[PDB]
């Protein structure tokens, strides 16, 4: 009995962490949209429908969501394609032309600036010998003044060239199932109360994650999952300034966001089978595009997250807000991408309030860019068209991205801002939950077994 | 618990329990190991690491005892440093984790002593069916 | 906010020796960044982490402590190693350890 | 290497501005974080703010909140995408702001954090009169 | 041109467990060779301790040395570690890693003196 | 030479030795044979042609008498007119690749040979499990 | 006296990022699984015949 054989175990339940590629998936109702008016239901597989988010018992797991994986692979998954929708669209590179710009036909103060400026421009058309004039409408954030006479030229026509995004492919998010290939596991830490980073003690395997839509939102992240009971704040060190807090609340803020100002847009070939989507007329009146909160609301889940906020910095603590320090636009405002057009909407009106340890609507200004450049890449700027139509959209707030200011000196108050930064602390908002394990089977183990011969 | 009495149920079920409980369950870890314009590329790279992974795992039983038993009894001793435990203890106490965890030192000498026991039953099996 | 304390502040020794500065902090459970800056130069990096070294960083430093305590031992002084020493926690300093040359 | 090159030192007139151009080069500028730090006399050291300049999203300390601004220039061409320049305009200068000013940035490791800065600038003085 | 420098103590307590660590530059490890262990009483003749081998040679040492040694060999670091559990006074030796090839014993490490002593 | 006594060293080190010496050694040549933007072509290519060969390999063994014993004496005799050498010669005075330009000839006549064999013994135990 | 470029009735040109540089880094050549690359290590050998080592 005490001369032990040993035995090997094939199929063993045991993993280890790992670090490997993933698996796409995307729901098939999104697959019976011809064409792929949205990006790649082609170039991801279709989701097996109700897949197996089969228990797990007795078993603690440590998560990491800040050191995870996976979110730097949808980065540069969803860098990837952002690339790979723009290929077959038209480059603008005959637009980089001298500009004569004057304002919009409006009764303009001296004061408030037109946002909107009417240029008109020389422009080939598909006959190489015959040039047209043509104009159109741009915002002031598109144009600057080269240099009487007033003309004007594109802002990326001295850095890179442009490609105008096709109207068939539209930028509404499409949810995105992630699975693990074979041999790989997906943990899903299923406790309630986690604050992203310890011993999970109630885990479950899967092989596929929940819908995970792309959004994209520097400030007051949309669309997400929100907590189960609470208000989550999560950080990898809250005493730590330099780490954005993800702040992550239960009941969703209805938010609605419009440019009033109806488009007509009007194409202008730019040579054989070029279409270029100009700004025509504006019918009706010159308005601002607006976004609207409930007043109640906002001050009810401001009121939970100083709640929540309290618990890492003592009880008694005034907790007030700012609005964004400074920097470039789309780290300022919170931008987004309603309609298939891009929002960069005005944050001071949610952020001014202090608290202390004891049916109305706020609106918000919005600006409207039509060339963007977002993950500030060195050499690439998309193009947008403008839409048809007043446009509108109702989104669910789910999150906030804020930021300690680097408080010394001996002060009661730690102030708050929202800060954007990195795109990827919207997707750890997602994948906190999820983590890839490899398994690892053949295990080997002593036992009372001798091998016949 | 759904499992109770009648101890299956999905793959990594058994993880959580005891290693002689779990020990009844190896057939479907053993299943989801295989089955389960560029990124064709990530998904053919996917699959073949997954057969990759599979064809070691299978060439390094083959080279031992079992082809596909699946359990193996084999002719090497066991080393009572390496365990240093109750022998009845670890089937109804350890985890296959908590297990990995203690052998883990204790590893890639047992495979070389697993294939010089191989060969050696394969030379006695050639002298034996020689001299027949 | 963090208060952090040099204890020894002037630490007179000669070369050759051994050397032992602390640092206590107001809150526990962080880690302590130790950095050297010799006389009318650029300040430079010693330990990250309470236990870790840079580049170009010598063994002979060791920073060790845990909790609100920590110590930065430099064997085999140099004449060269003479300087303010000074700890760090995510933005608070200390007001700087001097080593003095006995 | 990673080079960190200042501007010149500066006598300024209490009451006014000041601007110190921090020159990165030799790493991929759009990813580390640049923080500012001074050096009193006297004083020990002081944290001034943070900036990304991804998005130049900055951080300032907040005793020293209003009278700083910190900007930055990234370099746009396919050939050089390396070097860029932070900017720290330090307004409403005192006799006590007279001091040296660092930027500085963090290690390149794994467990290095944000604030252990690994690799510092030369310094710039300035003196207010 | 092959370079073998031990690593490790030369002052431990009897009754534990003694380990170097040799490096191995100007070559590779796993090579047609024996990464080797040969010991050295102070004074007296050579004692070859055992090897391990850089292909997949089951390490063979010699039977006086009691089942006290394990020589592993560690590829991803081109080196190659001795190990004697529970030493005595008298196993104060010279310690020498080296390798064995088509020629016997060619590069040899400095060999250090380990003085068990309590 | 330095695996003199104890005759082993690493892959193809034994293809200079004799057929006796080289038998004993056959583990890892079995082992260094799996494991080892356009580009990732040319990589996934020669991984899935080395796949490719390992399983017709497997595929050729499996239905034969041995799926992996990588030893298989087996029923079916041999024309002494192929060697036509005596027989503890070669196992002290020939290398493998000489003993394969030696029977280069005699080739694929010998597989049939042996998937008669093996079906002719499946056939039998057939009749013999099915009579019991 | 007015002149043009030598490729322009041929070719067009491509001019070299000043980012690749091309100075030669060494490559190392390995064989796939189920194959071995063979060095002949005679000190004295043409190129041709059998090398001994
Ligand atoms: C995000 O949203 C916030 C919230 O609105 C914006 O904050 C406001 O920004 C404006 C300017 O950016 C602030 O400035 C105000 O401008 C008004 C118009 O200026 C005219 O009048 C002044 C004389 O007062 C002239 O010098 C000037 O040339 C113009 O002719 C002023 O009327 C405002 O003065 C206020 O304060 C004085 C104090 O004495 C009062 O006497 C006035 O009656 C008046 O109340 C002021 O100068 C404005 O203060 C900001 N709002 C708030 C609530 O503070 C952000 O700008 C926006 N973000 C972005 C990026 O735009
Ligand atoms: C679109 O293309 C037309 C055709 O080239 C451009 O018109 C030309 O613009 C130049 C530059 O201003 C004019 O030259 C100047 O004209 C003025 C007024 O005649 C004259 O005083 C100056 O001495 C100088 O010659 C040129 O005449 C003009 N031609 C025509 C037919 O209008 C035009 O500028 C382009 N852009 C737009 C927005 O139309
Ligand atoms: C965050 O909120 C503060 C207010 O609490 C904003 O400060 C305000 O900033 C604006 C411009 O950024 C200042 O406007 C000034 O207007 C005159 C009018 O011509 C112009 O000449 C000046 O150059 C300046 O633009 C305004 O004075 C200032 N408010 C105060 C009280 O000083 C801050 O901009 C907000 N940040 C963001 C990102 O929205
Ligand atoms: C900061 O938060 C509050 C939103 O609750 C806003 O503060 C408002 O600031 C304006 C400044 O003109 C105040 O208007 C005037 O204030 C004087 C008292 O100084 C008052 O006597 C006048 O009748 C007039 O209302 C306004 O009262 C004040 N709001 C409150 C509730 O006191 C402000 O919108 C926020 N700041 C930013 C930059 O958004
Ligand atoms: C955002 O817009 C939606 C538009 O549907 C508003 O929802 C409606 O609000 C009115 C006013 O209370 C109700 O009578 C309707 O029943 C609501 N309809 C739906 C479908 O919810 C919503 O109130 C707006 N929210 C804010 C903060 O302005
Ligand atoms: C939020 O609501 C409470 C309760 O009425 C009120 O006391 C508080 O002032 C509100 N906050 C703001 C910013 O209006
Ligand atoms: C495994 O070996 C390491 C030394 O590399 C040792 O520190 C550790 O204690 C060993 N594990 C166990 C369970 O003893
Ligand atoms: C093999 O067959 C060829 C004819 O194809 C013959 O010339 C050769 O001699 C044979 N080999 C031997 C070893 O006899």
């Amino acid at each position: 009995a005490e001369n032990l054989w040993v035995t090997v175990y094939y199929g063993v339940p045991v993993w280890k962490d790992a670090e490997t590629t993933l698996f796409c998936a995307s729901d098939a109702k999104a697959y019976e949209t011809e064409k792929h008016n949205v990006w790649a239901t082609h170039a991801c597989v279709p989701t097996d429908p109700n897949p197996q988010e089969i228990h797990l018992e007795n078993v603690t797991e440590e998560f990491n969501m800040w050191k995870n994986n996976m979110v730097e692979q949808m980065h540069t998954d969803i860098i990837s394609l952002w690339d790979q929708s723009l290929k077959p669209c038209v480059k603008l590179t005959p637009l980089c032309v001298t500009l004569q710009c004057t304002n919009v036909t409006n009764n303009i103060t001296d004061d408030m600036r037109g946002e909107l400026k009417n240029c008109s421009f020389n422009m080939t058309t598909e006959l190489r010998d015959k040039k047209q004039k043509v104009y159109s409408l741009f915002y002031r954030l598109d144009v600057v003044q080269i240099n009487s006479n007033k003309e004007y030229r594109l802002i990326n026509c001295n850095t890179s060239a442009c490609t105008q995004a096709c109207p068939k492919v539209s930028f509404e998010p499409i949810p995105i199932h992630y699975c693990a290939p074979a041999g790989f596991a997906i943990l899903k830490c299923k406790d309630k109360k986690f604050n992203g980073t310890g011993p999970c003690p109630s885990v479950s395997t899967v092989q596929c994650t929940h819908g995970i839509k792309p959004v994209v939102s520097t400030q007051l992240l949309l669309n997400g999952s929100l907590a189960e009971e609470e208000v989550m704040i999560r950080s990898e060190n809250i005493t730590n300034n330099a780490k954005n807090i993800l702040v992550q609340f239960n009941t969703p803020v209805q938010i609605n966001c419009t440019r009033p100002n109806n488009n007509t847009r009007k194409s202008i070939r730019i040579g054989p089978g070029q279409a270029f989507y100009a700004t025509g007329d504006i019918i009706g009146d010159i308005r601002q595009a607006h976004c609207n909160v409930s007043k109640a609301t906002w001050n009810e889940t401001l009121g939970k997250v100083v709640k929540q906020l309290r618990k890492h910095f003592g009880n008694n603590t005034i907790i007030r807000f700012a609005n964004s320090s400074g920097g470039d636009l789309e780290v300022t405002t919170h931008s987004f991408n309603c309609g298939g057009e891009f929002f960069y909407c005005n944050t001071s009106g949610l952020f001014n309030s202090t608290w202390i340890s004891n049916n109305d609507s706020i609106t918000l200004p919005c600006r409207i860019k039509q060339i963007i450049n977002m993950w500030q890449r060195i050499g690439q700027c998309m193009y947008a068209p403008p839409i048809q139509g007043v446009i509108r959209c109702v989104s669910n707030i789910t999150g906030l991205i804020l930021t300690r200011d680097g408080g010394s000196t001996n002060s009661t108050t730690e102030t708050f801002r929202p800060g954007g930064g990195d795109m990827r602390d919207n997707w750890r908002s997602e994948l906190y939950k999820y983590k890839v394990v490899k398994i690892e089977p053949l295990g080997v183990a002593p036992t009372r077994c001798k091998r016949r011969v | 618990a759904v499992g109770i009495g009648a101890v299956f149920l999905g793959f990594l079920g058994a993880a959580g329990s005891t290693m002689g409980a779990a020990s009844m369950t190896l057939t479907v870890q053993a299943r989801n190991l295989l089955s389960g314009t560029v990124w064709g590329i990530k998904q053919l790279q996917a699959r073949v690491l997954a057969v990759e992974r599979y064809l070691r795992d299978q060439q390094l039983l083959g080279i031992w005892g079992c082809s596909g038993k699946l359990i193996c009894c084999t002719n090497v001793p066991w080393n009572s440093s390496w365990s240093n435990r109750n022998l009845s203890e670890i089937w109804d106490n350890m985890t296959w984790l908590q297990w990995d965890k203690e052998i883990s030192n204790y590893t890639q000498i047992i495979y070389g002593l697993l294939e010089e026991s191989q060969n050696q039953q394969e030379k006695n099996e050639q002298d034996l069916l020689a001299l027949d | 906010e963090i208060v952090l304390t040099q204890s020894p502040g002037i630490l007179s020794l000669s070369p050759g020796e051994t050397a032992t500065l602390f640092c206590k902090a107001s809150q526990g459970g962080n880690a302590m960044t130790w950095y050297q800056k010799r006389r009318g130069q650029v300040p430079r990096l010693l330990i990250y982490d309470t236990s870790r070294r840079a580049s170009g960083v010598p063994d002979r430093f060791v920073g060790s402590g845990s909790g609100t305590d920590f110590f930065l031992t430099i064997n085999k002084l140099d004449r060269e190693d003479f300087a303010v020493y000074y700890c760090q926690q995510f933005e608070f300093f200390g007001l700087g350890s001097e080593l003095e040359v006995h | 290497q990673v080079q960190l090159v200042q501007s010149g030192a500066v006598i300024k007139t209490p009451g006014s501005s000041v601007k110190i151009s921090c020159r990165a080069s030799g790493y991929n500028f759009r990813d580390y974080s640049i923080h500012w730090v001074r050096l009193i006399p006297d004083k020990g050291f002081e944290w001034i703010g943070w900036i990304k300049p991804l998005w130049g999203a900055v951080s300032y300390a907040r005793q020293l909140q209003g009278r700083v601004s910190m900007t930055r220039q990234l370099s746009q061409d396919p050939d050089d995408p390396d070097w860029g320049v932070a900017y720290m305009e330090f307004s409403g200068l005192t006799p006590a702001d007279t001091a040296e000013y660092f930027c500085v940035r963090r290690g390149s490791c794994d467990y290095c954090g944000d604030f252990p800065w690994q690799y510092w600038g030369q310094g710039t003085v300035v003196v207010v009169s | 041109q092959v370079q073998l420098v031990e690593s490790g103590p030369g002052l431990v307590r009897p009754s534990e467990t003694l380990s170097l660590t040799c490096a191995v530059s100007g070559a590779s490890i796993r090579t047609k060779a024996w990464w080797s262990w040969i010991r050295q009483p102070p004074g007296k003749g050579l004692e070859w301790i055992g090897y391990v081998s850089g292909g997949w040679d089951l390490p063979n040492y010699n039977p006086s040395l009691k089942n006290r040694v394990i020589i592993l060999k560690d590829t991803s670091l081109n080196q190659f570690s001795l190990r004697l559990t529970s030493v005595t006074a008298a196993d104060t030796a010279l310690y020498y890693c080296a390798r064995e090839g088509p020629e016997d014993f060619d590069v040899w490490g400095p060999g250090f003196l380990v003085t068990v002593s309590s």
